[PDB]
């Protein structure tokens, strides 16, 4: 994977550009996916300029006369199987080109070499040809390009008319050409030998290679595209296509003319995200703008509210943000207009981009700093690209614009200042809105009768609403979800329960909303859409809101401002209408809306205040969805807005789905009425009503940001109307008709069931006297409320059976479990074989089955030490595996005790926080595990309350005792699938024996991701369910996130069997397993190993108190207190008996069916049938999508290989061959080698050998030293231990010093380089991620997110970037230069010194948890002095030497940054 | 405050009167909580999911809900929630054996931290509602044109009568004794259950609109077909009164009395009526040696009411 | 692709239910792939059946006419969104068609349903 570009600055063609482009493509084979075939690739492409001399010579040879003006060439992919569709395509192309009047010279067959393509990329290979078109009309060049663009668009439309397949036009221009295909990266100049000619010379070049997630290549999907090249992924593609459909109905420009009609569906069908973004980019460029302006408009910068940028740029970005919705996602872009050549980044800066300027007037940018070979004595400046930055080259003038210079040159075209001031705000109107006209609050009886009509219980106001008004933050739950799914219940579950939220797996990282909050906006605009192809003042005249949610006073003020332009629509249907009253009401409202919009109205208010004893209220979700979809399909949405007044919104999940469906603003008045009525009774204490409303709105805003952040979307504008949810339990027809773009894998209730539920609840509310709301059980069990998976009798029976060791009692327990009405998806399935029963004593032995169960990870922060030790003792006794979870483990238990117990854990986890990951913690296991997402809370980090962190856990995690620890939602290491492959390579290098497990969460589209991670050499996939327990997490994330594991597992199995990849990995599942029937069902679906989890805790004494977070669990399971931990009653015999009973039940079932092994039943789907609940529920659930049986072929239906998937050997092997006297005698050594950027994990296997031999601290510092010269690759010296010293002369790419554990790394420029050390980037991104001890001295500027999750390391660098020292927990760090924005975000341990000259640190720092001062104590000056002296000694810098020379006057320039939590814990206080 | 105080408090029931003082009188032995101590003892509950305190309560009261609404003042809403699902909450809190139904199963009892005093808090938050006029009769809104009959004035009879009258029907009770209330007024003694709250609840029922038929035997003074033809439906709640016996050498001697008649005469004398079996008869135990047979709470009440009236030596024989 | 299947199913279900008929469900035809060659297997489609019942009580000829119109409109719709490899071998209440790209004598082996009584 990788994108890059090369450009001659002066703008003159030369062969060296293409030569270096090919050389750079020849050296990216290590980031791609290898194959056992060796010939199969997954895409490659290059994009260069047209060599006029070549084609003019060809035309001369044919017999024509070479024209004077530039010649045009187009490359086409025609069908290959049928020799008639080729002629039809040729006829179409020729009759369309000759329609404008241009002259066709002829066709040419591109010479190729097919002997190097694989077997699958060759069966779908198209026929490649070129067409030569000359400009005989003498028209200009820009008009020539415009005509060629229009010709290509109309040709595409025409060939799509007659339904001809396998036709593509890779490029059609007179300036540039594209050579791309589905071959290997290094085999490009072999498949296309034309590039070996001496006449292919250009002044720019772009190159790209991708990393696919499936194994069915399609040639028209490889990059680069026409005028773009993208590396990464776009989050909002289902949300941007809709707004593009809405914008298409008004855009026009006088350049195209009548042919504008042939450009209406600008985004075709069957493209990828990088194809859609490219199409819109090109249609915006061809209309007059230039590449920098289009990049600024499509992918903007972070509109920070700071004074570090001039307000000229602020006005510019304001206009660009007001004109168009952003296109989010991790993205490195390398685009090229006809004139400019631009390289840019996204808002967050997740992908890397590094460039280099030479003295030959050459700029080279890419993903790595060692792709092309350049001598050090000829470079001028090395650099990087921050978040939102860009660098451009102007070829027509021959100039190089860096970031700020390009911004200044771009901010001089139009007077944006006089245009932006046309906007108006709302808080001003709320202030000028006189405090009169406050209506009367509804009576208690009316309030109760309106609340009963929606099913609101008394716990909905005493558990999840009181915290919002009281503190301003959502609630916290402490256990998994055990409630029935929405469609299988019998009470009234609102329509907002059928929609589960989404998140992002390894293919996409989430965003931290607690620290990186400065790049997330909740702005709203009314009266915004217009023609996006002009430049005027009417585009910046609108109403602007700072939040989509509104109170009642703000809504009344907005209504008064709107006046007679809005239209109020009723949303009620008659209760006595009939069996189809809801459908008629939907049709009525969706016709009245269209009738009112055409009549000049520009605001649609969807009010349902008319709910009475004879009119039921339509669910707001369905109504707003119908209205928005109808306005989209009728070319009217761009005219008006859509404001909703709902009477059901109480929590942050309702507003989320209302805004995701398409509503603009949402006002919830019933919640405000309840708040006022609870305040007038004197329940909140002494706070005024305004304080309650402010806290409630703040809680709603933070909840919206948290929900929107689980996906990677950082702006509300590009998230609205995109449908980022999943419908479970709804009909396919209803979903496909009323909702824009959502998937409903299994069907559900239609409109009749919804009408029945609504009418029944409304009758219950309005036909009987209500005296008080029902108590209600949804989060806690109550006799009146719903049913639960864990009830009293079940728990007591299980505990008695496990304690007394009686199989009959456990069978009674399993019967009680399997006799309740259906509550999950696996309850509607039934086992039915056709063989004859076999005697029970013939099936596999109980041991051979117990060795298939494991216990999932439960961190030592959540559990007590005794419970963790008990589980680990029990599992290591029967032969199966256990898990330690995050939070590390105690090293003293790394040995069997005197009695014979083994308190260790056979599976170590690698969480997001890297909480205890060291070099010895990884060499004491048999299987590693990469936790991407948890079952309960997906796309979010695990939490740990403050008081739960005692001194023991503080020492165990290397943190501060008594402070809340929240892991970051992303990994900062896994930003794409190639990053996951790199991390797997690192983990397989540090431990030469373990197997790498990847943990996922079931959802829609998990099959492609699982097929992707299977190519990354992982051998175990884990599919967690939506019902998994947890130690602490919010309620909205527990109840409304995830999917049942039956969908994810059954999809992953099918997708892996389809790609011939199932026979290499093992599948594992967990979440909601209680009896053996569920185990057999999961084995039938495809799983092979099983995780138990919560049931284990119930065998040891847990009684589902659900108070784990409050640190007062009675039985003492999840507590850190002493007097409660004295109440532990656990015993390993209990867990052993539980596992024994569970295995015996599976033996019984297998004997009853007629098989003799779990191998004979894995994958055999035909033994499962679906039975309906009856003829009174009428739910149309069809489970056939999960019962589909793909035929495997000649391979088996499970893993049939031993050992791990091996990886290619790195440089370390050679080192192990040489440093033999170190391992045989223990003597100092000294080695020197040559480093290259295609050599990953330099010095990790040696670290494993040293850790196994001497230990982490057995050798003196600097026992073995290695000297490398050149550009080191990725993960330089990951997980190195004390005694290893790597010294690099040159620069390292990425992840340098990851997981350092006492080693030493020194990076310095070469001796023969004319470069200032403090003005050139030397290391890359994510430096010292989660290190625990050691040193690192660099002699340049670091990259992005410098020293994240540092715990014990001491680093000295001469610069930094954005988000430096993010969430640092311990150690010291000196920075001799400028820093980036959001410095020291979430820092909670350690100390920092910054050498700041221009007095600008108060403008960049995030003064939330840290304080910055001047150095005042000599005890702290001696530390800095010694640190800088050691830096000068090691790296031999000149800037640091200059600082040390003038010490007395430069000591007064340093800023000392100290956390707030370490102000009363330091020995020597920092103050006087 | 956040009610998770089972960690830094200790269970303590309300104040009990010493043994040297209980033997004399016939009043109760416990006392109502003080507000400062009830507000603290109700703060101990853990507000646990899957509340075992509710699973094992035959009426299934929402114990955590009013246990919470008590710890923050707001006693009116707590009384409302408690009364919404149990007709006789004070009688229940006074006589329900809690060591096997409610105080014997909640999560902090299995953990040997001591159990929440549920019955005493029930008594507290239900008796303090009388002291402020919060209790009101459940008169039917719209008078319905039907009549229902019930046989018996015990707990089941009174509960069914109150529910039927709240529905809107018209009810007629039929009791054998002269004072209605079942063996709540004649069987259970005066130290366990005071005879004032019983008549208070019965007077509230009478105010609701029920009709009382005292001194009316269903066997003698009427017949099942007659009452069947009178109303639309009849509810047999006559209870159980045929006592067991023992046949052995000497089972025909004198001063061998049954327990129910003894308890009935004791309750009558505690009310008055100067029944002659107390003055000159074997139903007094002033200075005699008493021995009771059989076990259970019946024998408990008998032995206690015997040791109350002097009874120099009393013994109990269980098998 | 496991997504175009869902789009096709959505189209079929939203078009059949547009007339008012009642859908009983889908069924996966049991087959035996071990007898097809190498080229006729690389382009093999997924074979399924849909069961539609006549609940409106309409006549049989009108039933066949409605089924014909439904099939035509489904074909037009699925051709609208440019989805490939979709076909409706038959849709009626009178006759059915079992066809494929196997050998002539291997028919009752690929489709074992015809071996039923
Ligand atoms: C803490 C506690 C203590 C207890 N103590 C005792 C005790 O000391 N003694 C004891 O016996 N039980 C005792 N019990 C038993 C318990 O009270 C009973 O289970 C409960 O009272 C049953 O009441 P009931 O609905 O049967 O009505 P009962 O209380 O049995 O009253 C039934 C009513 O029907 C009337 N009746 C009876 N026959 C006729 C008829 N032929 N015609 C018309 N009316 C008729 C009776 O006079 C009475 O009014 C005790 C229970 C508890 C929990
Ligand atoms: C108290 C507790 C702590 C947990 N900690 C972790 C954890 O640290 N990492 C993790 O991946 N899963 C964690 N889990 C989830 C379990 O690993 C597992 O996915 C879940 O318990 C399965 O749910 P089940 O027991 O109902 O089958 C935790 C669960 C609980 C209840
Ligand atoms: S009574 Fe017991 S089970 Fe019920 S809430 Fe209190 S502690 Fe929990
Ligand atoms: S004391 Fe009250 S709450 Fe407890 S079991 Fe008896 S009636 Fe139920
Ligand atoms: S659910 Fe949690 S609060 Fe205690 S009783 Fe079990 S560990």
């Amino acid at each position: 994977c990788g994108v890059g570009f090369i450009a001659a600055i002066d703008g003159k063609p030369r062969r060296s550009v293409v030569e270096k482009g090919i050389e750079a493509l020849k050296a990216v084979w290590h980031r791609g996916a290898v194959d056992a075939d060796g010939k199969t690739g997954d895409g490659a492409g290059i994009h260069v300029a047209v060599p006029q001399k070549f084609f003019k010579d060809h035309v001369k040879v044919i017999g024509h006369r070479a024209p004077d003006n530039k010649l045009a060439v187009g490359q086409v992919f025609l069908p290959r199987i049928s020799l008639d569709a080729q002629e039809a395509c040729r006829c179409i192309v020729e009759t369309e080109i000759l329609a404008f009047g241009y002259y066709i010279y002829g066709w040419r067959q591109v010479p190729i070499n097919v002997d190097i393509i694989g077997e699958k990329a060759n069966a779908t290979r198209p026929e490649i040809e070129q067409i030569i078109v000359g400009n005989n009309k003498g028209v200009s060049d820009e008009q020539f390009e415009l005509d060629l663009y229009i010709i290509r668009r109309r040709i595409e439309k025409a060939v799509k008319g007659e339904q001809i397949n396998d036709f593509y036009i890779c490029s059609l221009s007179a300036r540039s050409i594209i050579y791309k295909g589905m071959f290997l990266a290094e085999q490009l100049t072999t498949f296309y030998p034309d590039l070996l000619d001496e006449r292919f010379e250009s002044d720019f070049a772009i190159y790209h290679q991708r990393y696919s997630t499936n194994t069915f290549p399609t040639w028209p999907l490889a990059q680069p595209f026409r005028m773009l090249a993208h590396n990464g992924e776009i989050n909002t593609v289902k949300g941007n296509v809709n707004w593009m459909k809405a914008h298409e109905t008004r855009m026009e420009h006088p350049a195209f003319g009548t042919h504008m009609q042939d450009l209406k569906p600008v985004i075709g069908v069957g493209l990828s995200d990088s194809g859609s973004l490219d199409t819109v980019f090109e249609v915006m460029v061809r209309a007059g703008r230039t590449a920098p302006m289009v990049k600024m408009m499509l992918v903007p910068q972070a509109l920070t509210s700071s004074q570090t940028t001039p307000d000229n740029h602020k006005a510019l970005i304001q206009y660009c943000n007001s004109v168009m919705e952003p296109w989010d996602g991790p993205a490195a872009l390398a685009m090229t207009d006809g004139r400019w050549v631009v390289g840019g980044m996204d808002r967050n800066g997740l992908r890397p981009m590094r460039y280099t300027i030479t003295t030959d007037g050459l700029i080279i940018g890419g993903s790595e700093t060692g792709m092309v070979k350049i001598d050090e004595t000829q470079v001028i400046e090395k650099g990087r690209l921050g978040p939102g930055e860009m660098i451009a080259v102007d070829l027509q003038s021959g100039k190089l614009y860096r970031d700020r210079e390009l911004k200044d040159h771009l901010a001089t075209l139009k007077p944006w200042d006089k245009w932006v001031q046309n906007t108006t705000h709302l808080d001003e109107l709320v202030k000028t809105a006189s405090l009169k006209g406050e209506p009367s609050d509804m009576d208690k009886a009316e309030l109760r009768r309106r609340q009963q009509a929606f099913g609101l219980t008394m716990e909905d106001m005493e558990l999840i609403l009181h915290p919002m008004v009281e503190d301003g933050k959502e609630a916290i739950g402490s256990m998994g979800d055990d409630s029935p799914i929405a469609v299988l219940s019998d009470k009234y579950r609102g329509l907002h329960h059928f929609f589960r939220q989404n998140f992002s797996q390894v293919t996409n990282p989430p965003i931290d909303s607690l620290r990186e909050r400065r790049v997330m906006s909740l702005k709203t605009r009314l009266g915004n859409l217009g023609n996006i192809l002009d430049e005027d003042e009417t585009q910046t005249r609108l109403l602007q809101l700072e939040s989509p949610v509104l109170t009642t006073a703000e809504f009344r003020a907005m209504r008064d401002y709107m006046g007679d332009t809005a239209a109020e629509i009723d949303a009620t249907f008659p209760v006595d209408g009939g069996p189809e009253a809801l459908r008629d009401a939907l049709r009525r409202i969706r016709q009245e809306t269209e009738d009112a919009v055409r009549g000049g109205a520009t605001h649609v208010i969807l009010t349902d205040e008319a709910m009475g004893p004879a009119r039921a209220a339509i669910p707001a979700i369905l109504a707003t969805g119908a209205v928005h979809t109808h306005l989209i399909r009728s070319n009217l949405r761009t005219f008006t807005s859509l404001n909703v007044r709902t009477a059901e919104g109480l929590d942050t999940h309702y507003f989320a789905v209302l805004i995701g469906v398409g509503a603009t603003t949402v006002n919830a008045y019933l919640a405000q009425e309840a708040i006022a009525e609870r305040h007038r009774r004197g329940l909140f204490g002494s706070m005024p009503l305004e304080k309650g409303m402010a806290n409630y709105k703040k809680a709603i805003d933070d909840g919206l940001l948290k929900i929107m952040s689980k996906m990677g979307i950082s702006v509300i504008s590009s998230y609205r109307g995109g449908g980022n949810f999943e419908a479970i339990g709804l009909s396919r027809a209803l979903v496909a008709e009323h909702f824009p773009a959502m998937v409903s894998r299994i069907s559900g209730i239609g409109l009749n069931g919804i009408q029945k539920k609504v009418l029944e609840q409304h009758a219950t509310a309005y036909n009987e006297e209500v005296v008080a709301l029902p108590v209600g059980g949804f989060y806690r069990f109550r006799k009146s409320g719903d049913r639960h998976g864990w009830e009293g009798g079940v728990i007591h029976t299980l505990q008695q059976a496990v304690t007394n060791d009686s199989y009959t009692t456990f069978k009674k327990y399993s019967e009680q479990v399997n006799k309740r009405p259906p509550m999950q998806l696996r309850d509607l399935l039934e086992l039915r074989s056709t063989k004859a029963p076999v005697p029970v004593d013939e099936v596999e032995s109980i041991t051979a089955i117990r060795k298939r169960f494991i216990t999932p990870g439960m961190s030592m922060g959540a559990l007590s030490p005794e419970a963790h030790g008990t589980l680990n003792v029990a599992m290591n006794r029967i032969g199966a595996k256990s898990d330690s979870g995050e939070g590390g483990e105690d090293p003293a238990r790394f040995r069997p005790d005197k009695n014979g117990d083994n308190w260790n854990s056979a599976i170590k986890q690698v969480a997001s926080g890297r909480f205890g990951v060291t070099a010895e913690y990884l060499n004491q296991c048999r299987e590693l595990e990469i936790k991407v997402a948890q079952g309960a809370k997906p796309g979010e980090g695990g939490q740990l309350p403050g008081f739960k962190v005692t001194e023991m856990i503080a020492r165990l995690r290397h943190s501060t005792p008594g402070v809340m620890l929240i892991s970051p939602p992303p990994h900062h290491d896994i930003y794409s699938i190639e990053d996951l492959a790199q991390l797997i390579y690192d983990l397989k290098q540090i431990n030469p024996d373990a197997k790498v497990t990847v943990k996922l969460v079931s959802r829609s589209g998990i099959g492609t991701i699982a097929a992707g991670v299977a190519k990354a050499n992982a051998d175990i996939i884990l599919i967690s369910g939506n019902s998994g327990g947890t130690g602490a997490s919010p309620q909205t994330s527990i109840k409304f996130a995830g999917l049942p594991w039956e969908m994810g597992l059954s999809e992953v199995h099918q997708v892996l069997t389809l790609n011939r990849l199932r026979h290499r990995v093992r599948l594992r599942t967990d979440g909601g397993l209680k009896t053996g029937r569920d185990i057999v069902i999961a084995a039938m679906l495809g799983a092979e190993e099983f995780g138990i989890g919560t049931a284990s805790l119930i065998a040891m004494g847990c009684i589902m108190v659900r108070q784990c977070h409050s640190n007062t669990c009675p039985v003492g399971v999840c507590v850190q207190d002493d007097k409660l931990r004295q109440k532990f009653v656990g015993t390993p015999e209990k867990v052993v008996n539980l596992f024994t009973f569970l295995a015996e039940e599976v033996r019984e079932i297998l004997a009853g069916l007629g098989f003799r092994s779990l191998n004979e039943v894995i994958g055999r789907t035909d033994l499962l049938h679906q039975v309906s609940r009856g003829a009174e529920h009428l739910d149309d659930l069809d489970l056939n999508p999960r019962l589909a049986q793909v035929d495997p072929g000649e391979n088996a239906r499970y893993c049939t290989l031993q050992g791990r998937n091996e990886v290619p050997d790195t440089l370390d092997a050679r080192i192990v061959a040489d440093a033999r006297p170190l391992f045989e005698e223990g003597e100092k050594m000294q080695l020197a080698y040559n480093a290259r950027n295609t050599q990953r994990a330099i010095g990790t296997r040696l670290s494993s050998m040293v850790t196994r031999k001497f230990g982490m601290f057995g050798l003196q510092p600097g026992h073995i030293t290695i000297r490398l010269r050149g550009t080191a690759g990725q993960s330089l010296g990951a997980f190195a231990v004390q005694g290893i010293k790597l010294e690099v002369m040159g620069d390292a790419n990425d992840y340098v010093g990851k997981g350092l554990s006492g080693g030493t790394i020194v990076v310095r420029p070469t001796t023969s380089s004319p470069l200032e050390t403090n003005k050139n980037t030397i290391i890359g991104n994510t430096v010292l991620y989660g290190a625990t001890a050691g040193k690192l001295f660099a002699a340049g500027q670091a990259g992005e997110r410098f020293a994240v999750r540092n715990s014990g390391a001491t680093v000295v660098v001469e610069g930094c970037g954005s988000n430096g020292c993010e969430y640092m927990t311990g150690g010291t760090a000196v920075i001799l230069g400028r820093v980036g924005d959001n410095f020291a975000a979430g820092m909670t341990g350690g100390m920092a010194y910054v050498y700041d000259l221009d007095d600008s640190l108060p403008l960049y720092i995030n003064d939330e948890s840290v304080i910055f001062q001047r150095i005042e104590v000599g005890h702290y000056e001696s530390q800095l002095k010694h640190l800088i002296e050691e830096h000068v000694t090691e790296t031999q810098s000149r800037f640091a030497a200059e600082i040390l020379n003038d010490w007395a006057r430069e000591v007064t320039k340093f800023w000392q940054v100290v956390p707030k939590e370490m102000l009363n814990r330091l020995e020597v206080p920092v103050h006087l | 405050q956040r009610m998770l105080g089972f960690v830094h408090t200790a269970q303590r029931m309300p104040d009990k009167r010493p043994a040297a003082e209980r033997r004399q009188d016939f009043a109760e032995i416990y006392a109502r909580f003080s507000d400062e101590r009830a507000n603290e003892q109700a703060n101990r509950c853990s507000q646990c999911g899957v509340p075992f305190c509710q699973v094992h309560c035959p009426v299934s009261n929402n114990i955590p809900d009013w246990l919470k609404l008590t710890s923050e003042g707001r006693l009116e809403e707590a009384y409302e929630v408690s009364q919404a699902t149990n007709n006789f909450p004070e009688i229940c809190g006074r006589i329900c054996p809690q060591d096997r139904l409610c105080e014997g199963n909640c999560v902090i009892e299995q953990s040997t931290h001591g159990a929440v005093t549920i019955g005493s808090v029930e008594k507290y938050i239900n008796d303090t509602a009388w002291d402020q006029g919060w209790v009101k009769p459940r008169t039917p809104s719209r008078e319905l044109g039907l009549s229902v009959g019930v046989i018996g004035a015990g707990p089941a009879g009174l509960a069914a009568a109150e529910e039927l009258r709240a529905k809107g029907y018209e009810v007629h009770v039929y009791d054998r004794y002269d004072r209605m209330g079942g063996l709540l007024v004649y069987g259970i003694p005066g130290f366990k259950l005071e005879k004032s709250v019983v008549e208070r609840r019965v007077k509230l029922l009478a105010d609701a609109g029920v009709i009382y038929h005292p001194n009316f035997e269903v066997g003698r003074d009427a017949s099942l077909p007659e009452l069947r033809r009178k109303h639309v439906a009849v509810l047999v709640a006559t209870g159980v009164y045929k006592a067991r016996d023992i046949k052995a050498p000497g089972s025909g001697l004198g001063n061998i009395v049954a327990a129910l008649d003894y308890l009935t005469t004791s309750n009558k004398v505690s009310l008055g009526d100067t029944v002659e079996a107390y003055e000159n008869g074997s139903l007094n135990a002033a200075g005699k040696h008493v021995v009771v047979l059989g076990g259970g709470d019946t024998a408990m009440d008998c032995v206690r009411t015997a040791i109350r009236q002097g009874a120099t030596s009393v013994k109990c024989l269980y098998r």
